[PDB]
């Protein structure tokens, strides 16, 4: 029932600008948070910002708080993800999951998962 | 008016501090040690011809009060710079129950007194109405605590306000002598102080009627408020010497 | 930020044992009670699925081998039996407190 | 001078050779370990069991409003609280409440049914959402939700509470709207009776005990957090951390922040006195806002340091010797450790023995080198 689906692979020149999209099915996209996940090629994973359809409210990490320009279109039900300045450290798979938020239920767990975008920068 | 010397009473504790065997020295306002204390009568029975009169003597930076009447006909002290809805005013009452502090802008009648009432079912004396003041705008602050008032003792509460604080000390100690005060010391332990932060000029005393009093007729045949007298004294800035036991029990002060 | 270690790093398990995965906390995670620790599962090529949420219940869909414990600065997740399928990447992730940081993330071998 | 006592003595008298003797040559203090701070009871509570324990709510048409302020919100009740069914924030981490300040606190209070709840959120869309009660985008706050069939629904069918079913216009954030004018659906007009292109704004909810949790009525409150450059009046309450005795710390006693040890005294205090003073209007003791007892402030022990040392043209050892001060709170220690009235002395054995005095210590005691 529920789908996220995130594009396959993308290919920035560096010093340019990448926006991939992050669409989500099979449920309320407005009502469920959209969170991002950095995870390096054979590393671990990073948080980059969480981010609530209803209202635009953000919440941006302090190591990418210069790095993530995160909007969202409601209408589409797909959350948009912006890079800025990239460099050779920024070529990642990056992961869009989403979580209720609620204190009682699940806290920040992530149930679903997008397949993800390998990000290359050369 | 009737004066009466203060033969030294109204000592208070400096706010919170405590000491042991030690003669310390305070510079705060305190009452005049052999001063002239202004016996006023509220009501005198004079048939019991209606003789009323709560002058509205003003505060002055402290009032000592001594009261004397065994049936708690003294209830509650009326504070205001100008005593009107124009400036915020103390409304104190004390029942047999807990005491309702009210600070809010009051038109103050000409005659303040709380309405109660004896009901034949009940057979207790329980408030009828407030017909203190007409309107209460800007209620910010109220405060609920235990009665002052309880149970031929005579009882002393003097009353101040610095820096935006109104301060309360109060004392109960048996008198044989009820006409004058008793040449005795006693301190004013301290009770509770409050963050009422207006300005007060006038001090006037509150006397509670009963229905008797409020009936029709202006004779007050059920209930008798000749024996309501108050004492009023002026304190003054001059520095004091507190002597200290053991316990902390303040003995004895010398002017 | 708190920081989580996950060891051992690379850990062999054979069919039907016992595979220990501990996760360690540089602060106390544990509020009111609660735990807020995930552990998700990541099988090469594809996203980390989440297996335990607040380290003591399971997710639906989730095998009942998977078992999580521990709580303020340790805690443990126990799998068994361990079967030929579980080869993947555990990853346990903190939330008391923002940023949210991941574990550095266990290997099993069959 | 670093070095060694002797050395140190050197350095004070600033010669190489130092005749046998004693001298003063520094100060012994004791640094305080860490610091500790006491706070009473907290009395001023925020009323959150007057807004979310109370006995009728209001619709959510006409939700209530309540202002929190000069108290201190004590999330704990609420985290204990294991009815919840939604705890959701937006804009703040529920963990972090208990840890931010906030100007002003605003508690709205409606009944709504099971499957309405997720509309109380910003950006949401719905007949509750839109009609009856709106958030704003950058709404800052906590939703919490939770079943109340038991006491908002009854046999014969709970119609008390009502949502707007019909309205010209959305309603805008934080608006409450509780107009009972007659809804125009059509070019007809109404002029106050209903008819066929005029209803009633406001519909009664059907509450029954058997409808299930998809058309149960849930008991909502809302918080609402708004940061203005106003000096904050809602913070959580300070944590007293635990009583030290016989240790020197640093104490914060509500605003005494004095420094040196705490120990159990036998003096009574009045019941208002808290803390007293010396005759040199000093600090003297304080009572715990805890408990009820009176422990004294004596200061850290501190005081000169001495040397006591023979002729460096005939020996070279010395004896440290820490006056006014027990051998507790203290070369290092562990050499032949004794005590005295003058204080502490290290590096000497005592001897009954008794010779002619020799070097001058205090209190009848003299050292002297010999076997
Ligand atoms: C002072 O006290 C005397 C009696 O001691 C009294 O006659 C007098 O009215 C009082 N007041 C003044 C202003 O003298
Ligand atoms: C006592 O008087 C107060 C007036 O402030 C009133 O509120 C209270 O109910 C009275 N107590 C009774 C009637 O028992
Ligand atoms: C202080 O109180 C104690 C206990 O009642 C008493 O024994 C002692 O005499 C008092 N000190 C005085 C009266 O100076
Ligand atoms: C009502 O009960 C207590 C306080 O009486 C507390 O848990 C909270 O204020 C309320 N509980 C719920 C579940 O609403
Ligand atoms: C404060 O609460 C604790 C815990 O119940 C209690 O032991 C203590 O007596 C209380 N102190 C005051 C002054 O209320
Ligand atoms: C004292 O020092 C001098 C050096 O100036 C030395 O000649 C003498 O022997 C020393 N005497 C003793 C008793 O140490
Ligand atoms: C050190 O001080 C005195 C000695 O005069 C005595 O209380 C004890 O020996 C020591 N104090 C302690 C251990 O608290
Ligand atoms: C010194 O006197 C103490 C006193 O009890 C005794 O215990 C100790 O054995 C004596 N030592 C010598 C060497 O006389």
């Amino acid at each position: 029932q529920v789908q996220l689906q995130q594009p396959g692979a993308e290919l920035v020149k560096p010093g340019a600008s990448v926006k991939m999209s992050c669409k989500a099915s099979g449920y309320t996209f407005i009502t469920y948070w959209i969170t991002w996940v950095k995870q390096r090629p054979g590393q671990g994973l990073e948080w980059i910002g969480d981010i609530y359809p209803g209202g635009g409210r953000t919440n941006y990490n302090e190591k990418f708080k210069s790095k993530a320009t995160l909007t969202v279109d409601t209408s589409s039900s797909t959350a948009y993800m912006q890079l800025r300045s990239l460099t050779s450290e920024d070529s990642a798979v990056y992961y869009c999951a989403r979580y209720d938020g609620n204190y009682v239920g699940y806290y920040y767990a992530m149930d679903y998962w997008g397949q993800g975008t390998s990000v290359t920068v050369s | 008016p009737a004066y009466t010397n203060s033969f030294t009473r109204g000592v208070y504790y400096p706010d919170k501090v405590f000491r042991s065997s030690v003669l310390h020295s305070t510079q705060d306002l305190f009452l005049p040690f052999f001063s002239n204390v202004t016996w006023f009568h509220a009501i005198h029975v004079s048939n019991g011809t209606k003789r009323f009169d709560n002058p509205v003597l003003p505060f002055n930076d402290g009032v000592y009060f001594a009261s004397t009447e065994k049936s708690n006909i003294i209830r509650g002290w009326i504070f205001g710079t100008t005593l009107d809805s124009k400036t915020q005013s103390l409304l104190i009452v004390n029942n047999a129950t807990n005491v309702v502090i009210k600070v809010c802008e009051f038109q103050f009648c000409n005659d303040p007194f709380l309405g109660v009432y004896y009901h034949k079912n009940n057979k207790s004396w329980m408030e009828s109405e407030f017909r203190v003041y007409s309107s209460a705008n800007n209620c910010t602050f109220e405060y609920v605590s235990q009665p002052f008032l309880m149970d031929k003792n005579l009882r002393e509460f003097v009353f101040k306000n610095i820096d935006g604080y109104f301060k309360i000390y109060s004392k109960h100690t048996p008198i044989n002598l009820v006409r004058d005060l008793p040449q005795g010391f006693s301190a004013l332990e301290p009770l509770v102080d409050l963050p009422i932060g207006i300005n007060i000029t006038r001090f006037q005393t509150l006397l509670a009627l009963h229905r008797s009093y409020l009936t029709p007729g202006d004779s007050s045949s059920g209930w008798t408020a000749g024996a309501a007298a108050y004492y009023v004294g002026y304190l003054q800035p001059r520095t004091f010497l507190l002597k200290y036991n053991e316990n902390g029990t303040i003995t004895d002060a010398v002017d | 930020d708190i920081v989580l270690t996950q060891s051992p790093v690379s850990l062999a398990v054979s069919l039907g044992q016992r595979a220990t995965i501990s996760c360690r906390a540089s602060e106390s995670v544990d509020f009111y009670g609660n735990s807020f620790i995930y552990w998700y599962q990541q099988k090469p090529g594809q996203a980390p699925k989440l297996l335990i949420y607040r380290a003591s219940n399971l997710e639906s869909g989730i095998p009942a081998r998977f078992s999580g414990s521990g709580s303020r600065t340790d805690f443990t997740l126990t799998i068994h039996p361990v079967e030929a399928d579980d080869v993947a990447t555990y990853y346990c992730q903190q939330s008391i407190e923002d940023p949210r940081t991941f574990g550095g993330g266990t290997k099993l071998e069959i | 001078c670093a070095l060694d006592p002797l050395s140190e003595t050197k350095c004070t008298l600033k010669s190489f050779t130092v005749e046998k003797g004693i001298y003063q040559t520094s100060n012994f203090r004791v640094q305080p370990t860490e610091s500790i701070v006491r706070f009473p009871n907290i009395t001023n509570l925020c009323p959150f069991g007057e807004v979310f324990n109370a006995t009728r709510f209001a619709s959510v048409y006409a939700w209530n409003r309540k202002r929190i302020s000069n108290c201190v919100a004590d999330y704990s009740v609420l985290y204990n609280s294991a009815s919840f069914s939604t705890f959701k924030c937006y804009g703040v981490s529920p963990t972090k409440l208990n840890d931010l300040c906030f100007t002003n606190v605003y508690a709205d209070s409606f009944v709504i049914r099971g499957d309405e709840v997720r509309q109380i959120a910003p950006g949401q869309t719905g007949k509750i959402a839109d009609y009856n009660y709106k958030l704003p985008d950058d709404f800052t706050g906590c939703v919490i939700a939770w079943n109340s069939n038991n006491l908002d629904s009854k046999v014969g069918g709970n119609y008390n509470y009502l949502y707007r079913l019909f309205r010209k216009s959305n309603l805008k954030p934080f608006e409450r709207d509780i107009s009972t004018e007659i809804y125009q659906a059509g070019s007809t007009p109404c002029n106050g009776v209903e008819g066929f292109n005029c209803y009633f704004p406001l519909q009664s909810y059907g509450f029954q005990p058997t409808n299930g949790v998809g058309y149960q009525p849930y008991r909502v409150v809302v918080l609402s957090f708004e940061l203005l450059h106003a000096p904050a009046t809602v913070c959580g309450p300070k944590k007293s951390t635990n009583l030290v005795k016989n240790k020197c710390v640093n104490f914060n006693f509500n605003g005494l922040t004095g420094t040196g040890v705490l120990t159990e005294s036998n003096k009574k205090f009045l019941p208002f006195q808290q803390f007293g003073r010396d005759i040199a209007d000093t600090t003297d003791a304080v009572r715990d806002p805890q408990t009820l007892e009176i422990l004294d402030i004596t200061p850290c022990s501190f005081g000169g340091v001495s040397v006591i040392t023979p002729g460096t043209n005939t020996s070279n050892q010395v004896a440290v010797l820490y006056q006014d001060v027990n051998c507790t709170e203290v070369y290092s220690t562990g050499s032949n450790v004794f005590q005295t009235r003058a204080g502490c002395l290290i590096g000497a054995e005592h001897v009954n023995n008794s010779y002619e005095c020799d070097i001058p210590i205090g209190a009848g005691i003299c050292a002297s080198y010999q076997t």
